[PDB]
């Protein structure tokens, strides 16, 4: 049974890897991907990297504005990895829970982050729930690795570790910093944090880049993402209606794209579903340019509708 | 009830507003709110939730009550403030944990998850646990159909990243009630964190977010919401008072002129009047404060 | 026949008050029922006692907004004269809920059902009952007096809600208010009344969040607010007179001018809190009354909060 | 001892101070004392505490000793500061039931109730210990077999306390068996501990608008010059007429707690070669240091170092 | 590392600039080799070292020559202070680890830590190992060593994480403290009182620091190569130029982190040495964080 | 039969403290008993030892308030030799009561029973006694058989117990709990001498946050402290400490390296000085030098740094 959080890569559904040539450049639009090429190249540096274990003890930080494929990239990395690599998704605030703890948080999204080839592509995770599916324990675990383990030793199985994206890393605590570095420091996979900050409060008065501590900075390397001109934004948009299967003329990807260069890529992207069912109510095949124009109106992007009641107050 | 009026959004087939179900105004939340529901309608919600940004009494907990109720009869509701989920009694989870479980129902009438607790407890998380795999159970058969509804957390700067990262986990969901929101501050820090952020909500669920924004009612508009619960109420009034009562609703609060209605006709009715006149007006207005001049006193107070 | 629970200390000073003292129109009058002046403040303490009766109190709850020693805890008091006598009374001020020994929780259900009672006539309340069948009150201890009283309820062998008043509101904690606004959303709940004198306040068990009296909003939508103000010289002296009446104090007009002009500087606690010392100085000085020199004396003799933190910070 | 002097507080039948019972000055508290102790002998003492509001040395923890003597001989004192009911060994509210205990005096010959519960609790202390002995103590008044006798609870630096120690004495002082709360206080407006509010003493107002304040000034050089007087008497030590001049003005300078800490001092500087003079006074005071002149230095170090 | 097999000193305690692989950074060399001695005859009892520089002067560098200058049997642990900040460790268990991790015994050489791990750890089973060391020491068939214990970043370290430093040094067998930071005048944690180094000053009074002065033009060139020709990546001498260039623009870190990269770039261009092509790419691919929080900054202030 | 578990590299810079050097009439002489200058302090010293044994030092504690390398845990010492010989002396941190793993009453307790010891001829501390019965950890339990066998020797008339010095430093360190435990074993007669040091002037008591007093020290235990003041030295009186600091560490220095290291002192402290007479004598001991010349003094000020110095290097760089 495949456990993974199928809403986190809804939004990345199009991305199939990087699109580089045989020597390492990105072409205009290839793999899904549309434009920030300087950070595509580099990113396949990182692909050679681990391919040559070379990035032993030595993490990456994808840093950019929100919205500049930081996700897409990360997703793209383990795609460029190898056949169905196990891509983890999470966001630095998600340790923080009354009802489990940090530890638990963590070893979760590191064991959907480590897979395993038998063909048979299935994570560590996939057959931790397998084995307690009342909770995930400790000993439990022991149960899984000494199945695992005897695979290996046998030859019927091959251990494959992935990649573990991370958003919004600042919000880690130092105790969160030291687990990863432990992780890092090992069949673990690569750890790829994303900040959209500069210099941070370390969670937990110390002032440091990305919040990141330096003891950890010291074996990360970092690859900015950048924001997208006008005629990026009217591609990324068009090819997430490809995939999404929706209609839309290029009059109103004109104006879907002017708001998303005011706005966010992300927002202008999360448009399209509502223009869409405007049109289906309408009769329409198409999304035209008034149908933009009224969701646009319709709703607001979370920067301007508290830009509203500031104004109001 | 304070929503008691409400049946609907009051919308065509065309997604106009009529300007109807018990709606008055404020036009151009009641038709985002209908695309809103378009999208809960075609399965197309997961992921993404809502959010209405607004002052307070501006139509924003009546506009989630019509989005439920125009969802068709029976569909669960929960309207639970911020500041609710922290008790003495309960857990901020668990206080969550029977929100999201109240706004989920089970049809053979509809019983939410949550009355089915109640039957099990003085809830115990070894109690949920036989509930859970016992709905799944019925599922099989077809005997149950699971129709989860609204919950409405209205205050949502109140709530810490415990509880935003616990929502995010409870969305997570196959089946998951649709998340309304809503707040009054704009750019305020995430409880917990000190970090600052639009509404006090993290920039990742901002992300997933239709933020529709809720303006200021006019003196017309305010006459009708009046009238609306002056009828509600059983309180005949003067055309005179109608003016004065929505004119206190501008200048101060409508949560306060409403306020105002239920104190006025006992003024009247001491007095052996017929319908509620200025004079009952000009005195409860005196008699019972709003928070502008309540706190404005005690400000002229301090000083001297 | 059972025992009494009832705080007489904290009502000690209100024993004067009999009622709200309003007219057949709604109106007050000067001077009735122990009530001296605050007009506004007992006229708008009517609508809420008509509220009660009439049904009309759903989620709804009372804040009476004003400077310290303006009968505030005074007005509580009169609504529970008001829906009728033995109508249970509970006085309470915000910090008493912090203590190491009972537990937020035990703290506030006590004065809940030291609010609310019952007419068996056995004017009596739920926290009587609870002391009595344990002569330690716990979740087990209470639930067996329910049972008994539901017993008594069903047959017909009288539930009456009183008001529950809860003094230094900002003092609550935001898990406090709560426990308050689900307590109160019950009908066989009692009106609870809350009482500052600060404006806009940071809600405690929170930083940053700034509301009204330091309420959560959540509640506060749901609260009445009844403005009390500050009383004059002559509406003091009235109060004076009134007390010195009640604690059996004989005493002259002069002193009591001047025992009025101290509540102004002062407070209408701290001058009525004078006369007893002040008799006990004219027993010893063989006099019957207090002279306008024995009021001079005690002033001199003892001071206010303000005055000793004054001279305090001045001396420093 | 320090209050060893004390006897009482020295008023006459018409409760007006008269230099008497080891008290010097301080007048206007004095009487005010003594109408607290007609307070209480009455009874309408109940509901009410006692604050003694002034600088350090002002008299304070003596009249507390001589409302406590005027009372009775064999009534019980509990003399207790704000910092020590923050214990390692103890809790706050283990310190003031402790303090509260100390003060409750059982008569059958007297006993407080702190000594019956020490007793029991020996054969810190069970709390079952103490639900007893209150049952057991309210036969014994029952039958008429014994007399509780409430004392005097002094608790100085009463700025120390937190919300949830003054939720304890509003829940102590409810008590029939209750003691009087006499207070003390060199602290104006300050934030009540355990609260980001500020009050005067930094006590709650539901604790302020229930007190009976005091306040004590501070002694003049004929006041100041009586106090050394009768604590050399007390410490056994002879002392030159002009050294009395020197040392009292060193007392009014500085203060009368280190006026007294220069007594014992300045004699054993006399005892290095018959009657304590103006140069033992001058020698001892080059000698130890009064905290103002310890943080004035601190401060001229502490200036220089940004130099 | 993998270069840094010592000090490089003659018999007068001297540095040569160019031996035992160590770099520059003379003055701070000679400093510790007075340490060495002081170790050697027996004279650092009741005394810690401390290494005050910029990042990137050598201050671990200097650490890992010392042990190597005492032995190589001698055991050596570099923490990090941000490190004793564990989910799944105490504050004064990840210390007593890298304690008893930096404290050896001979039979070959075992770390008090690694005889624990064979056998978080119970304080119940550190009782039984500390009385059986007790008795191989008495009777002579092991030799207790103590080696060195390095802590960079100390200026993380709380209150209670001195005190117990303290407690730790008091013992005979307790290895040599060196501990290093780039803050001056900073507040001790776990305090509102400030302090030279974030460091407790009754333990101040104890340290025999050094400082680091900043590598200069021919001081960075080495060590570049020093390290080129440890990762067995052979380049251009006009690349060296511009790797010290950015090295001095950035830091000496951010440097020897695009060696690796620009070798990559190299092999997948089909080149035998690594060209200044290889080196100014992987300047724009990768970014140094002084570069990376400009541009967060320029974003962020007007969003 | 008896072994002494004193931390001696705590006492270690004290090694030339035989005493006070005061004479019949209690006036401190310019160089005496290991002592030199600071001559207010140690008259002042001399009258709180003549206290301690006239008993007149009842609930009386004593606070030493001085820069760093002003004498304060010397004249401490000093206080303990000049009280007699053998007497015990504890030197003890306000910061060593904090630890994860050992409770603060158990700290407090364990520099308590180091303060107390017995005369019967072997002299003993309480705390030797404490750990002699373990040969593992020490409870309450532990400590209730030692006392009673302790007070039993007395009870027959066999040795005396003989308590001495706790000597407490960095005074605002400690929190108000810490206190109070110091405040109601003062009163205690079998009890030690406490003896507390600052360099700190009005400070924040530890506890109450908002809550400012002199020393760091609540009110209550400051009203029966006894303050004596600790002065810097003359650059005359820092070369004279040092000489005799060179000659009880057996190390031989020119007049002129010994005027370099004095005026070093003054520019930082004399702690400092004498922290570099170690590291000069074994940098001679290299070049092949039986004596200390200015030129290993020169070198090794500018090659280990004070704390001052070096934090202010790094304040220039960033
Ligand atoms: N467009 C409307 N049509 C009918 N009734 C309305 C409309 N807008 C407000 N009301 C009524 O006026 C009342 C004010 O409450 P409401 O507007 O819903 O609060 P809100 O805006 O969501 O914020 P708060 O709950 O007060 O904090 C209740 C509501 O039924
Ligand atoms: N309007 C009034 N009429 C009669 N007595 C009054 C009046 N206002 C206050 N008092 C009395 O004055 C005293 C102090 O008033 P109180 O009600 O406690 O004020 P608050 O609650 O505002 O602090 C009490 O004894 C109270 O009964
Ligand atoms: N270069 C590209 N080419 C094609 N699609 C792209 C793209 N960059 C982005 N996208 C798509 O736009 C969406 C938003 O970008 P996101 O990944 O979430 O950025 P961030 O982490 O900063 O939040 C999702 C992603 O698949
Ligand atoms: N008016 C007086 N009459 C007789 N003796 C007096 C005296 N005032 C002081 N003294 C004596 O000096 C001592 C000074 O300490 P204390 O009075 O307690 O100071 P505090 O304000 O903090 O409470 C106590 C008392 O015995
Ligand atoms: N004197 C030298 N000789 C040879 N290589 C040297 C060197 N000083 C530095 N290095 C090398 O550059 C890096 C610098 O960091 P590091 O040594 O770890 O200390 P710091 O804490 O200050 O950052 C690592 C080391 O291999
Ligand atoms: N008057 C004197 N005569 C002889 N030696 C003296 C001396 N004063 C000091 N010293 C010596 O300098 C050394 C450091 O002084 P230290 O006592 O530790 O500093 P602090 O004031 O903070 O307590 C050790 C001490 O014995
Ligand atoms: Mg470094």
């Amino acid at each position: 049974k495949s456990t993974t959080k199928t809403q986190r890569i809804a939004s990345h559904s199009h991305v199939k890897g990087l699109g580089l040539d045989e020597s390492g450049l990105a072409k205009q639009a290839a793999s899904g991907l549309v434009g920030q090429e300087n950070a595509r190249e580099a990113c396949g540096v990182i692909v050679e990297l681990i391919k040559s274990k070379k990035m032993a003890g030595r993490a990456v930080l994808l840093a950019g504005p929100p919205g500049t494929g930081k996700t897409a990239l990360a997703l793209a990395i383990a795609q460029e990895l190898g056949s169905k690599v196990p891509f983890c998704p999470m966001v630095g605030s998600e340790v923080y829970s009354t009802e489990i703890k940090k530890t638990e948080v963590l070893m979760e999204n590191f064991r959907r982050a480590i897979g395993l080839r038998i063909i048979q592509d299935v994570t560590l995770h996939d057959l931790d729930v397998a084995n307690a599916r009342t909770e995930i324990t400790d000993k439990l675990r022991g149960e899984i690795n000494k199945v695992v383990n005897k695979y290996i030793d046998q030859g019927i199985a091959e251990l494959v570790p992935g990649v573990l994206f991370v958003d919004e890393v600042h919000m880690l605590d130092i105790e969160c910093f030291t687990y990863l570095h432990r992780a890092l420091e090992s069949i673990a996979p690569i750890v790829i944090f994303a900040s959209n900050r500069g210099n941070c409060v370390i969670r937990g008065d110390i002032t440091s880049p990305h919040g990141i501590p330096l003891d950890l900075l010291d074996r990360v390397m970092i690859i900015r993402t950048m924001l997208y001109t006008p005629q990026e934004m009217k591609q990324i948009i068009k090819i997430r209606a490809q995939t999404e299967g929706i209609n839309i003329s290029e009059e109103a990807l004109n104006h879907l794209g002017e708001i998303g260069t005011k706005t966010t890529l992300r927002y202008s992207v999360q448009l399209l579903t509502p223009a869409n069912l405007l049109a289906k109510i309408n009769g329409k095949d198409s999304i035209e340019k008034e149908h933009v124009e009224e969701i646009s109106e319709l709703f607001y992007d979370a920067k301007s509708s508290a830009k509203i009641l500031a104004d109001q107050q | 009830g304070a929503h008691s009026h409400i049946r609907g959004l009051g919308l065509d087939d065309a997604l106009e507003p009529r300007q109807s179900q018990g709606m008055v105004g404020q036009l151009a939340a009641r038709r985002a709110a209908g695309v809103v529901l378009e999208m809960i309608r075609e399965g197309k919600i997961a992921g993404r939730a809502v959010l209405i940004a607004g002052q307070p009494g501006t139509g924003k907990t009546a506009i989630a009550m019509g989005m439920a109720q125009a969802l068709g009869p029976d569909t669960p509701f929960t309207a639970i403030a911020g500041s609710e989920i922290f008790s003495l009694e309960m857990s901020k989870t668990e206080a969550l944990t029977q929100a999201f479980r109240r706004s989920i129902g089970v049809r053979i009438h509809t019983v939410s998850l949550h009355e089915i607790d109640v039957i099990n407890s003085r809830i115990k998380s070894e109690v949920r646990e036989q509930i859970n795999a016992k709905v799944a159970e019925w599922r099989e058969e077809g005997k149950a159909e699971i129709i989860p509804g609204v919950l409405f957390i209205d205050e949502v700067h109140m709530l810490d990243i415990e509880s935003f990262s616990f929502l995010n986990r409870a969305l997570e969901s196959d089946m998951a009630p649709v998340l309304i929101m809503a707040t009054n501050r704009g750019i305020t820090r995430i409880r917990g964190t000190s970090y600052q952020s639009p509404h006090g909500i993290p920039i990742d669920l901002l992300d997933r977010l239709l933020i529709v924004s809720t303006t200021p009612y006019s003196e017309k508009d305010t006459k009708q919401i009046l009238r609306i619960r002056c009828e509600e109420e059983d309180v005949e009034m003067s055309e005179d008072a109608y003016t004065v009562l929505t004119r206190i609703g501008l200048e101060t609060s409508l949560r306060y002129a409403i306020q105002l209605i239920t104190a006025a006709s006992l003024v009247c009715r001491k007095r052996k009047g017929t319908e509620v006149q200025v004079d009952d007006i000009k005195r409860v207005y005196s008699l019972f404060l709003d928070e502008s001049r309540s706190t404005q006193y005690m400000k002229e107070y301090q000083d001297a």
